[PDB]
């Protein structure tokens, strides 16, 4: 209802609701997925999913 | 990686994967192929021209 500026969003918002919250939540998600997979574990070279 | 040198050994994490995958495929017990003597006489019996 453009004719009324009173109920218009003041202040206007364009950012996310909480970028930091989803940021941290996705951080622990990635960490838990990468570390949660079991791995053959005796020596350092052998848990390496990736090379150098 | 330099494992114990007696028969098959993995020299890398990739070789560790290969030796696992062949181990699961149970290629270390290849099937019992025919006896030379037995199969050979059944050969002589079957491959020959009949009534000659």
């Amino acid at each position: 209802d453009i004719t009324q500026s009173s109920k218009a969003p003041n202040p206007p918002y364009s950012q996310l609701f909480n970028s930091n919250v989803v940021q941290l939540v996705q951080n622990y998600a990635y960490n838990t997925f990468l570390g949660a997979i079991p791995v053959d574990a005796m020596s350092q070279s052998l848990m390496n999913f990736v090379t150098d | 990686q330099s494992g114990q040198d007696s028969g098959l050994t993995a020299k890398s994490q990739a070789q560790q994967a290969l030796n696992f995958i062949r181990y699961a495929s149970a290629q270390v017990t290849p099937p019992s192929l025919p006896k030379l003597s037995a199969y050979s006489e059944l050969w002589n019996q079957a491959t020959a021209k009949p009534n000659s």
